[PDB]
């Protein structure tokens, strides 16, 4: 049970060292605030 | 390097002027930000 746990914590560490998209839940929440502000700055270019 | 009410060629504003390192081509008088607002100018009496 200790070897299986220690190995599974090892798989988490290697998985987080390998793929990007797993943290997309958090990165998308940063990207949406950044995109909303980039859009609000762009609207200062509209003539209306 | 002081805040001033600047006016170049009738492009009035308020800001602190500074020595830039942008390379405006001979046909360009103003440089613009993402918000269509002027963030560099070539001076009409010395071509810097
Ligand atoms: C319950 O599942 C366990 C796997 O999670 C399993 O443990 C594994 O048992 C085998 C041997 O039966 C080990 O195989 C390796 O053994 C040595 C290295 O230690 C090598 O000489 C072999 O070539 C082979 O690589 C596994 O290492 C071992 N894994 C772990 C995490 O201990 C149990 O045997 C299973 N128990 C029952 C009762 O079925
Ligand atoms: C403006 O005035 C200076 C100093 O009198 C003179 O040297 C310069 O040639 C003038 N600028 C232009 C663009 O000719």
């Amino acid at each position: 049970i200790a070897n299986q746990f220690n190995s599974a914590i090892g798989k988490i560490q290697d998985s987080l060292s390998s793929t990007a998209s797993a943290l997309g839940k958090l990165q998308d929440v940063v990207n949406q605030n950044a995109q909303a502000l980039n859009t609000l700055v762009k609207q200062l270019s509209s003539n209306f | 390097n002081k805040c001033v009410n600047f006016n170049f060629n009738g492009l009035t504003g308020t800001g602190v002027l500074t020595e830039s390192n942008k390379k405006f081509l001979p046909f360009q008088q103003f440089g613009r930000d993402i918000a269509d607002t002027t963030d560099a100018v070539r001076d009409p009496q010395t071509l810097e």
